[PDB]
């Protein structure tokens, strides 16, 4: 069907600062099962619990403070 | 709009009136007595100086020597307005800093658990960065020009009254003018500010994840959220110069009339009613 | 100087972030306003004819102030005129020369202003006459005699259209701010609620309802603002009806209806379901022909109520109380879909 | 006694018909208001209907500055011919109205005129634009004729009223040109195919509210429009609705358009060009010279008019100071007088409008040449933003290549660099003309005040440089406390972020006392920038005093030519006010080139980095 989309997700995660539905869906049509899909497989729902606003919150750098794997699981997520 | 027209407001007394207490008892008057001594010998400086050139043109001979009184007199007085305001400034940062510092220090654990600590670190340095720094300079000029703006208002009115009598119109229109200009100045300036920040942050974060950005092969999509953003950013600062200069032009249209009016009233007084040309000139000038 | 607006950044000083209907339009208003982008669309030039039809459409001060400086103007224009022609000639010079005037008695211009007040306005005083002798005299008079014509009949024109079309200018005739979905005669079925107020009898009274929505089709086709006309579940169903006392215009729910599919959770606010309802017809006393557009957003749509019954059956004649109008009370109205529901009776 | 249209006297004989009566200089000057009368009876109604009525219609004619420009110097020489007349009559009893009310006429004609137009601009309506046509030829004929008698009858130059019609007579014409022009352009009058007009399509759309780059070039003067959004202002608040998308002519994307085109002349053409400093001034030079010249011809047009308040200053107290205080015009011809110019600029009221008039023009001039400069900045802010963006894209993430500058250093050069040059655009004009203003101004203190104007301003010549060198050490003082509030900045956001665990351990105080004492050691630093700003103030705000006092002194002690007139002393302190003012922004402007230059050299370094590009299929 010059390279095609990769996707990928460094050792080192890289974050924006914004919603984490933003965040994780990275300008992409929003699919409510899928993205439910993955989060519960990402491990979210302990960090998006004890977050003030759970998936709503000024997720990455300069927002919401998080933890290294945590942030390495909502990359690959 | 009853939360928006609570809005409009100049807030002096919550927070002027605070920091005018912690300025002190003596640097007030100090600064209060500095300022309108100054202007006032200025003004004077200028009224001897008509007086001279109206002897001038044929009481006493020699007036360099009041003159070189007025000027010298101003000139201190224009040292010392200036070291006081300095030193309130500096005097009300040192004894707001420390206050804040002990009101933090007795802050209840709820406190810190709900607000973010992004409101504190922001009213922690951004506004003790501002009031070191910006406040006594833009306190001084403001004192300064609104000062001036009064002693020439007064002059001309006392050359003559019907300048007086024709002033409440044009300063009709001008607090109109200045009261509109404040209620949409406002609001751009924080527009502005807000429309700033984000630009800025997503530089930094798109330095900060280039192999990500590349690997997408999205780079468009991010190209066009910058395109937006800068949009975004150079039209609030677009219409916040426009406002400027309308405000510059309406202003200057309104002392184009002032200077009309004062020439054409002070020449009518000057040629039946023989007004002293001196008064004249320092009217016009 | 000034602060110069503080040019000296020196520093970007990290300070962070802390917390500190209009998605859809309606291209019909409750009062009946139709607003609807014409973009985009080639323009005819507007001709004088335009003008025309501005000056007969303005209000009653305007046009006297209109009218006024229209006749002053040409009071003083043909006085500047004749003003002119005078001096030419002579005439406003010294007394006593042998040429007799062009015109009698113009000694300065207000004199030439009074002539052509007696010219135009056809007073003529006669102190002042025209001569012969003065052939521009003569044209410039037919002429001012030919304009100040036309604008008389022009102005007549314009009083006597103004007193013709005037009188058709109240539009009087209310809705309800809110509609209902009840169910009636055990069938569910929409309702709404109009009157009329100034008292005029509404010959060939024609409503029309119209379900206005962005229906895909079936096949793929897209259509933007699909609109389905409602019958009325009229005594014949024609859409003749006859109003003097307030109404409930109860168009029932069938399965051709497209309210077959409409729910109470349908009926939330973000919903693209509009109802347009139309009132033509003719005013008696006018005979002006008129309409009155309403719409109905889903949020102003109020499931399963009934409304207060206003005929009041008085000792003398029947009183209409317009303050109760438009409340509604609540009812057992089921939620179920009209297709749900018909299985349902049909199963029992 | 009856107010005349003309002379009173020999029983009023001024109206005779005596040889013709285009000979007669009354009826010649009366034939003038004709035309003006049928303008102001016949267009009034048609625009009255304008203010009467039951946001896309928007188009401008083809000549629709050249008309804006020629009407306003028509409409000021008319007022200098008010003042001709009015000054003219002063000997006689009689009111002698012909010397005026045919050019005031002219001016409310003016006026309509321009109104009409807009009108009629507004609604596309070119059909009803043949009702002025007709009328500037008219207004010409008579006119030019009012001028070939004054020839006939030995007037000349010498007269004022000869300069000022022949003057309007050249300004009907090329406007008159200017209808012609319209005319053929857009073909409306007796012409089978009009061709079509389209408004511009970035106003297509009905979204923008930012309209000012295409209004009415008076309102781009006033700003006019703007009091709708002001309006607005206060109803609602502002939100970024209110705000619409910029004209696609300010798009970042158009900006970055012109500055690739700018680079890409710059390389072909140049084929040792290897992109360095030089280069991107050369490509900024091309991209947009011609805004910031016009903002320069502006702000040079401010600034010599400017100066001509103090000058008018200076004519009325001289002319109102004499002990006759007695004048009358002297010339005449046949039986009314004329006055000189030579004259003319004596009579005091005369030059006090005439200053409004110019105060008027510097104003706005001055208001303009700010905006389109800031304009112009904040486009190549734009530009120049997303230049550095598109260079980030294919910027190299090598350790060399991308540890040396972090995303911190980066960020930093975007924010404070960008701004610098914005803030250099903001101020070139004034590098241009700071210069002028002060040579002009020291130019005309030396011909008002002798040699001593000089002597006493060369006081505020050299304490410029004593500000410039007092806001260098004021900045090293800013570096300095910006380190220590750095580090008290860092300290506290340490103390704060865990601050359940510091109240937990009791040890707020010693943590607290440490940032007491670094806020001690920054506070020094902040004493000294306090009283380094004070002494700016100071310096600025009584050196013009200081080089006043001087030069009065000096002038009446050291040289004692001659008494100081008021006039002259008052010329020379409101020159010393208008003068001063830019001597205050001369250090800003100069630090602020030095700076630009600065940014540019970061800015092209940054620019010839590395660079890993795909193959490209
Ligand atoms: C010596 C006689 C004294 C009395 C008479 C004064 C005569 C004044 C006429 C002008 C003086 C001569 C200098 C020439 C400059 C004239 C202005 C001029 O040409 O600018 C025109 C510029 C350019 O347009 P643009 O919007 O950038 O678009 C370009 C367009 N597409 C194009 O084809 O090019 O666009 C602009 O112009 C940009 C906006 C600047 C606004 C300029 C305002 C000044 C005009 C006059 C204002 C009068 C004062 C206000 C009166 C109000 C009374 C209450
Ligand atoms: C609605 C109101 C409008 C008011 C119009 C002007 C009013 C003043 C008129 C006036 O004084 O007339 C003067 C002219 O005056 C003119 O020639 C007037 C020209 C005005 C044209 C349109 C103005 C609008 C007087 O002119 P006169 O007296 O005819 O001149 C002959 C002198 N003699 C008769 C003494 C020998
Ligand atoms: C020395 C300073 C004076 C001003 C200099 C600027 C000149 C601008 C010329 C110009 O606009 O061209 C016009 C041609 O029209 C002509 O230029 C010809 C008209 C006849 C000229 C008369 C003979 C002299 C066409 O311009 P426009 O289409 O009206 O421009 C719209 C401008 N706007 C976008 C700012 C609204
Ligand atoms: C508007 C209507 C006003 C008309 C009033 C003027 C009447 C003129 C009658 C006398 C006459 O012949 O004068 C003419 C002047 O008038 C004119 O030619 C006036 C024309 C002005 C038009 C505007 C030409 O007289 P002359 O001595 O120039 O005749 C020899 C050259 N053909
Ligand atoms: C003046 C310009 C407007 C056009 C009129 C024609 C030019 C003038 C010709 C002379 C004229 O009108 O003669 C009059 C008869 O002609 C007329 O009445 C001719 C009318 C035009 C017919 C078409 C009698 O003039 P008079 O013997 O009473 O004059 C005595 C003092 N010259
Ligand atoms: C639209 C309206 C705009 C009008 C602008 C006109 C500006 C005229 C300025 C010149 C001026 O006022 O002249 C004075 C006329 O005053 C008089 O003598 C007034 C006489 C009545 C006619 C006005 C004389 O001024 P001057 O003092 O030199 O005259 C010597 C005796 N005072
Ligand atoms: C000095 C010479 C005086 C000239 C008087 C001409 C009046 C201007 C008529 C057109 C006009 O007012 O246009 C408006 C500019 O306002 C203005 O021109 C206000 C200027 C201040 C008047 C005093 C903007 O209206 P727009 O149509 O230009 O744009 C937006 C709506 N369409
Ligand atoms: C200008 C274009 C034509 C110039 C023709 C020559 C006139 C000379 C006028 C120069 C001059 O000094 O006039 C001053 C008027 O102010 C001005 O010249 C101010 C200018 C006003 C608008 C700019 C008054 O000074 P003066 O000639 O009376 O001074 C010496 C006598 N004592
Ligand atoms: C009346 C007479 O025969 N001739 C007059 C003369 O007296 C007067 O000086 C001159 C200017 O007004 O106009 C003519």
């Amino acid at each position: 069907l010059s390279r095609g989309p990769v996707a990928y997700a460094s050792q080192k995660p890289w974050l924006l600062n914004a919603t984490v539905e933003e965040n994780i869906t990275f300008e992409s049509p929003f699919n409510k099962q899928r993205y439910k899909m993955v989060i519960e497989a990402c491990s979210l729902q302990p960090d998006i619990d004890i977050l003030p606003h759970g998936d709503q919150t000024q997720i990455g750098e300069r927002g919401i403070n998080l933890s290294g794997g945590q942030r390495q699981r909502i990359s690959v997520a | 709009l009853s939360s928006v027209l609570h809005q409009r407001a100049k807030i002096p007394w919550r927070a002027c009136t605070k920091y005018l207490s912690s300025a002190g008892i003596l640097l007030l008057s100090l600064l209060v007595f500095s300022q309108l001594l100054k202007h006032m010998v200025l003004v004077a400086i200028d009224y001897w100086l008509a007086k001279w050139t109206d002897s001038a043109l044929v009481d006493q001979s020699v007036y360099a020597m009041v003159f070189t009184l007025l000027c010298s007199l101003g000139i201190v007085l224009c040292l010392v307005t200036s070291v006081t305001v300095e030193w309130t400034g500096l005097k009300v940062a040192k004894r707001l800093h420390r206050s804040l510092l002990n009101r933090i220090i007795l802050a209840p654990m709820r406190f810190f658990e709900t607000t973010p600590l992004g409101s504190i670190l922001n009213r922690f340095s951004s506004d003790c960065n501002t009031i070191d720094q910006h406040i006594p300079s833009t306190l001084e000029c403001l004192s300064r020009s609104t000062l001036l703006c009064v002693s020439a208002l007064t002059v001309i009115s006392y050359v003559t009254p019907v300048f007086l009598v024709a002033l409440l119109p044009l300063a009709v229109v001008c607090y109109f003018i200045q009261k509109y200009f404040r209620v949409a100045s406002r609001d751009l300036q924080q527009l502005d500010d807000t429309t700033q920040l984000p630009l800025v942050s997503h530089f930094a974060e798109t330095v900060e994840g280039l192999t990500t950005i590349r690997a997408f092969r999205y780079e468009a999509r991010f190209q066009q959220k910058l395109l937006e953003y800068t949009d975004s950013n150079n039209i609030a600062s677009l219409f916040l110069t426009a406002a400027n200069r309308w405000l510059e032009v309406c202003m200057e249209y309104i002392g184009a009339c002032v200077v009309l009016i004062a020439a054409a009233t002070s020449i009518s007084n000057s040629l039946h009613r023989e007004l002293s040309a001196g008064l004249v000139g320092l009217g016009l000038t | 100087m000034l602060s110069r607006k503080g040019i000296i950044p020196e520093e970007y000083v990290l300070t962070r972030l802390a917390e500190d209907r209009e998605r859809r339009a309606r291209f019909v208003s409750k009062k009946g306003n139709c607003n609807v982008a014409h973009k985009n669309i080639r323009e005819q030039g507007r001709f004088l004819q335009d003008v025309f039809t501005t000056l007969v459409d303005l209000k009653w001060p305007h046009t006297l102030l209109i009218f006024t400086m229209s006749f002053l103007c040409s009071w003083l224009l043909f006085a500047m005129v004749w003003w002119l022609i005078a001096f030419a000639h002579g005439d406003l010079a010294p007394g006593e020369g042998t040429n007799v005037p062009c015109v009698t008695s113009i000694h300065s211009f207000s004199s030439a202003f009074l002539f052509s007040i007696e010219v135009q306005v056809t007073i003529g005083f006669g102190g002042r006459m025209v001569t012969e002798e003065c052939p521009l005299a003569i044209l410039i008079l037919i002429v001012q005699n030919i304009v100040g014509l036309m604008i008389n009949a022009i102005m007549l024109g314009c009083i006597f259209m103004k007193t013709a079309q005037a009188h058709r200018r109240a539009e009087t005739l209310i809705f309800s701010k809110h509609a209902v979905i009840t169910l009636r005669h055990g069938r569910l079925c929409f309702m709404l609620r109009v009157g009329d107020l100034r008292k005029s009898m509404i010959i060939s009274a024609t409503i029309h309802m119209q379900v206005v929505r962005k229906t895909t089709s079936p096949e793929g086709e897209v259509v933007p603002l699909h609109q389905v006309d409602i019958p009325m579940e009229n005594g014949v169903g024609g859409n003749s009806i006859f109003l003097v006392a307030p109404l409930i215009i109860y168009h029932v729910i069938d399965s051709n209806s497209p309210l077959y599919d409409l729910a109470p959770s349908d009926l939330h606010h973000h919903q693209d379901l509009e109802i347009i309802v139309i009132l033509e017809g003719v005013v008696e006393t006018t005979g002006i022909t008129t309409q009155a557009r309403t719409s109905y957003l889903a949020d102003e749509i109020l499931w399963g109520q009934r409304f207060v019954p206003i005929v009041a059956e008085e000792d003398g004649r029947y009183s209409v109380d317009y303050s109760k109008f438009g409340n509604t009370v609540k009812v057992p109205t089921p939620l179920c879909t009209a297709r749900q529901l018909d299985e349902d009776r049909s199963l029992l | 006694m009856p107010l005349a249209f003309c002379g009173t006297e020999n029983h009023s004989a001024a109206y005779r018909v005596d040889q013709g009566v285009l000979n007669n200089g009354c009826f010649v000057d009366a034939l003038n208001v004709v035309p003006h009368v049928f303008l102001l009876f016949i267009t009034f109604p048609i625009l009255f209907i304008g203010w009467g009525s039951q946001h896309s219609t928007w188009l401008h004619f083809p000549g629709h500055n050249l008309r804006w420009i020629l009407t306003f110097i028509l409409l000021f020489v008319l007022v200098c011919e008010i003042a001709e007349g009015i000054l003219s009559d002063g000997v006689t009893e009689s009111r002698h109205l012909h010397l005026y009310m045919p050019a005031g006429m002219a001016f409310m004609a003016a006026i309509t005129s321009v109104v009409y137009y807009h009108n009629i601009e507004t609604s596309n309506f070119p059909k009803l634009l043949i009702a002025l046509l007709i009328y500037w030829t008219l207004a010409f004929i008579t006119k030019t004729i009012k001028f070939v008698k004054f020839y006939d009858h030995a007037i000349g130059f010498s007269q004022l009223r000869f300069c000022l019609t022949g003057l309007l007579v050249i300004l009907y014409g090329m406007l008159l040109l200017v209808e012609v022009n319209v005319i053929r352009v857009r073909r409306y009058i007796f012409f089978k195919t009009p061709r079509e007009v389209k408004p511009p399509e970035d106003l297509q759309d009905l979204g923008v509210r930012f309209l000012q780059p295409f209004v009415n070039l008076l309102s781009k003067g006033t700003y006019w429009w703007m009091n709708a959004f002001i309006k607005t202002a206060h109803k609602k608040p502002i939100d970024l609705r209110a705000i619409a998308k910029l004209p696609i002519a300010m798009r970042a994307l158009t900006n970055y358009q012109r500055l690739c085109v700018a680079f890409d002349a710059q390389a072909r053409k140049d084929t040792q060009s290897p992109q360095g400093a030089r280069a991107i001034w050369r490509a900024l030079c091309h991209a947009f010279g011609r805004r910031l010249i016009l903002s320069s011809t502006f702000r040079i047009l401010a600034d010599l008019l400017g100066f001509a308040g103090p000058l008018c200053i200076f004519g009325i107290v001289d002319h109102l100071g004499k002990e006759n205080h007695v004048f009358q015009p002297k010339t005449q011809f046949l039986g009314v007088y004329f006055v000189s110019s030579q004259e003319f600029l004596g009579n005091a009221y005369v030059l006090a409008v005439l200053l409004f008039l110019a105060l008027l023009l510097q104003r706005t001039f001055l208001q303009a040449s700010y905006y389109v400069a800031i304009e112009t900045g904040i486009n190549l802010r734009g530009a120049i933003q997303t230049k550095i963006y598109n260079k980030i894209m294919h910027m190299s993430t090598s350790n060399l290549s991308m540890g040396e500058m972090t995303a911190g250093q980066i960020c930093n050069l975007v924010a404070i660099d960008t701004n610098q040059l914005m803030w250099f655009f903001f101020l070139c004009p004034n590098l241009w003309t700071m210069p002028v203003q002060i040579i002009v101004g020291v130019i005309l203190l030396y011909y008002i005040l002798g040699v001593s104007a000089l002597i006493g301003a060369a006081v505020i010549i050299l304490l410029a440089p004593v500000q410039y060198f007092v806001a260098t050490k004021l900045s090293q003082a800013q570096r300095t406390t910006l380190e220590h509030s750095n580090e008290r900045l860092k300290q506290t956001n340490e103390m704060l972020r865990g601050m359940k665990l510091l109240k937990l351990y009791a040890w707020e105080s010693i943590f607290c006392s440490r940032v007491e004492v670094t806020r001690r050691k920054e506070m020094t630093s902040l004493r000294a920038f306090a009283v380094y700003t004070s002494i700016s103030i100071f310096m600025n705000t009584a050196i013009p005093i200081a080089a006043v006092l001087i030069t009065f002194v000096g002038h009446v002690s050291f040289f004692k030519e001659s008494d100081l007139s008021p006039s002259v002393a008052f010329a020379s302190l409101s020159l010393f006010h208008i003068l001063v003012t830019p001597l205050f922004l001369l250090s800003s402007v100069v630090r602020s080139t030095v700076k630009a230059l600065v940014s540019v050299q970061k800015l092209s370094e940054f620019l010839s980095s590395a660079e890993i590009r795909e193959e490209q299929c």
